[PDB]
């Protein structure tokens, strides 16, 4: 079991599954496959992939270069998300808009994208912003603002670190013999609130119900028990003192001006001891807070 | 021994406490400011002294020239011990 | 002695220090997120192991099949700690 | 404000805690050379950064060149404050 | 490891990787790559070189004899930056604007340029510092004044000494068969305050986010601790008195009108000293400023 | 001996100390013109004598027609100095 | 101004240090002839430059047809003179 | 001697000072960034190294390994420090 430590190695953090999500995931594949079929007058046919946890740089390092990302902002939560096109999918889509009937294969170019691609690019992310949104509010309400179009991990740095737990959520896209792929990656921090949400499957609305379910689980527990201490005061000293305590020997304390009431370590208000109905009494002056 | 001498270099906190008691969380929260809340220690019982949260021994609160102090009274051998925490 | 086994029963607090290094607060307000900090100490060096704050041993970085452990190495004897504790 | 910029002229000392562990002084005593001891913390959680024995922020352990570094990654809010102390 | 010591001789200072200049390097190289094309209406190719540091004369012996230095401030930094276009390139630019079409080999001169080759350095060099100031504006606002052009290291001294560490970005420009170079140089002193923006890779503005890390930072640092020792005075003697320190002896000392606080040697405040609760006390009255 | 000599026209500096404390950068802040701090010496305990900040002896506040004087009472032998720096 | 000028018919005295080091007066007798003792700076650092034994400029050496001579570089402005002395 | 350990471990401060010069405040006035100034010795001269301000030893400049280093050559015995302070 014991193993030497290298400090440039991790480990993984067990499943996380969001059915919630997939259930996102597919309704926006539903949402896109109409506008990808409106767009390009020929009818897709889109495949939800598996949902992949990784960190940042093993998804990284499998972005074919160059490739079309997209830097989008999912208001109110805070972070930035990525679109990914890949450079397949926006050959197709500018072959299919210019009269192309697909036969001729496409040539690796390794080139930057033309701004005319670049406005094709930006009617397929307007459109999957769109589908995205409204996939997002049957669950909760989202906001999507894209920020800024790169073409290299270069201009990344979406994260803190290039370890950090990313969500990637692979589409493939088939129109015919074409099998084009787009990728959606969203930082697990931006997540980490909704985390409850998303893990347990959805049910009905009831929002009235929910509100009396808590309202309820809040009354029941505020007849639970609990042990109230407080603490007169402490003393620093040495364990050979504490190795001859013995009948009359006198340590010296500090007064303590307030009386701290802890429970089971928690500081819940400041009092001044007091003497009422022949036993000790502490007279509360300010909770804490 | 040696390890006590090494030991000894080292600091340690000493607690005391006044008294103990239990209550509900809604008793709490009924509570408000001047409000007395009782213990169950007696008048008069020697208080707690504890050593990063163990209870070692005993003692009695005296005042020096204007500050409090503890005259160490009892132990907290094992059969006392075990009877409190029984409790 | 009977006392060291009373004392045994008492729980103590273990601190293990990576390294130290001294800045000034205005080189602290210019870090930010993802800012690099270096330290004293150098690669391979034993750790320092502190029991409440006291420097008592020195160890070295282990995995347990998934949890960091301590490989004790050497101790911190008068002549050494003072030496350390001069710089 | 200018005392923040008076304060900045006066150094500090930062402390980075690899972890922390509680043990009997008999277990202690056991140990010989070459012993192996566990911490609390797991592998890859981040460490705790200390100003003057005060937790104030976490980072990654990082190597520069030659030299140990740590990558801050969050801080010690009040909420997580309390309740890593609670603990 | 014993060495004698050479005034004549000069050390390295290990790496200072800027991947924010490089970043920037590359959107002027863009910028670049659209000025160009625009300007000799044929598409050029822009390659950015490593980013080189080295001592200033280094740099200076590696310049072909003449070349067309430019001087340029860099807003609000103080110095003075360098814009350097080689001989071949100012030929190729005049050739491509005067209708050849370059087939000649270009033939070695070593001649001062003419005001009409004066004017095509200038055309390039205002769209060079637009671009240059665009790419720099998205990391951080600078300005980019051109101050004068001199065709050799004689009219230079912009560093105080031939030694000082300088920062150059060599940059190869093809057209062709054409193979023209430029490179820009800064001081390292002038981009010495800014050292940390450069050195770590850029993140997300969250401009407001960081004001808040900041403000959370300046917080939790207030409750740290510290010692404060307070000196009394100081005397001039000698080790042969200490040798003789014996009880009763009297040291005479200057009677001290204030008690200065230091905090690990840093005075902090003067003060008075004074009997307070039965203990040493100090009347603050003026702090270290 | 005659190095004795050669060191003896080397002059020296000395330095009092009233006393020594501590506290956080907060309570500093806290402070304001008038502000009483406390000290962890006494009333009446000689005062601690120091030669380029390393501690050789102690003495007793004296004033010499107008001008302050110590009067050196005891010494600052090995095992006194490694108790009082071992607190 | 005025005294400016009368001032400057005043001369003073200018000291360029190569360096500082610490170490015991045992060491110092260890010392022999052609012995070999080390300085804090490191190669290629500018020169403190002293007036009346007051640092107030840095430079770097040179040689003037058989002369050494010191090339101002820097000052030592008040928040670098605080952290340096401050070491 | 036993006094002689006790000073030991009083540290102190060595100074090494390249060279001295002399020169009117209104010349210090016309000097500016990068200029040249003399000074009175020579080149291959040992350099004066001070304890505290006070010279002891002379000694040679060399390098180790990436440090500065002062070769100690001669002594200042009393003959030849009265000569030279007499300069």
């Amino acid at each position: 079991d014991i193993r030497p430590y290298d400090p440039n190695t991790q480990r993984r953090v067990v499943r996380e599954r969001l059915q919630a999500l997939e259930i996102i995931n597919e309704r926006f594949a539903r949402q896109f496959r109409m506008g990808l079929f409106n767009l390009l007058r020929r009818s897709p046919d889109i495949t939800v992939g598996a949902i992949r946890i990784q960190p940042y740089h093993e998804f990284a390092r499998n972005l074919p270069v160059p490739t079309n990302l997209n830097l989008i902002h999912l208001k109110p939560l805070r972070g930035t998300g990525l679109v990914v096109f890949s450079p397949s999918l926006v050959f197709i889509a500018v072959d299919n808009l210019f009269g192309g009937d697909g036969r001729f294969p496409t040539k690796v170019e390794g080139r930057e994208f033309t701004h005319t691609e670049q406005r094709v690019i930006n009617r397929m992310l307007k459109l999957a912003l769109e589908g995205y949104s409204d996939a997002w509010k049957a669950i909760n309400p989202l906001e999507v603002e894209y920020v800024r179009s790169e073409m290299q991990v270069k201009f990344t740095n979406i994260t803190t670190s290039p370890n950090d737990i990313v969500v990637n959520t692979p589409f493939h896209v088939e129109i015919g013999n074409l099998t084009g792929e787009f990728n959606i990656c969203l930082p697990f921090s931006m997540i980490e609130p909704l985390r409850e949400l998303l893990v347990n499957p959805p049910l009905e609305n009831s929002r009235h119900e929910d509100q009396n379910w808590r309202d309820n689980l809040v009354r029941q527990v505020q007849h639970s028990e609990l042990e109230l201490v407080a603490n007169f005061a402490d003393i620093p000293l040495r364990l050979s003192q504490i190795l001859k305590l013995k009948p009359g020997d006198v340590l010296p304390i500090e007064k303590p001006d307030r009386i701290i009431a802890h429970v089971d370590g928690v500081p819940v208000l400041t009092s001044q001891y007091g003497t009422v109905n022949g036993q000790y009494a502490l007279r509360v002056e300010h909770l804490i807070n | 021994m040696q390890d006590i001498d090494l030991i000894m270099d080292i600091p340690v906190k000493l607690t005391v406490e006044l008294g103990r008691t239990r209550m509900t969380i809604k008793e709490l929260l009924r509570l408000t400011q001047g409000s007395v809340v009782a213990l169950d220690g007696l008048a008069g019982e020697p208080l707690d002294i504890l050593i990063n949260g163990y209870l070692i021994a005993q003692g009695e609160v005296v005042v020096v020239a204007d500050k409090y102090g503890v005259r160490i009274t009892d132990i907290i051998t094992p059969s006392e011990r075990m009877r409190r925490l029984s409790r």
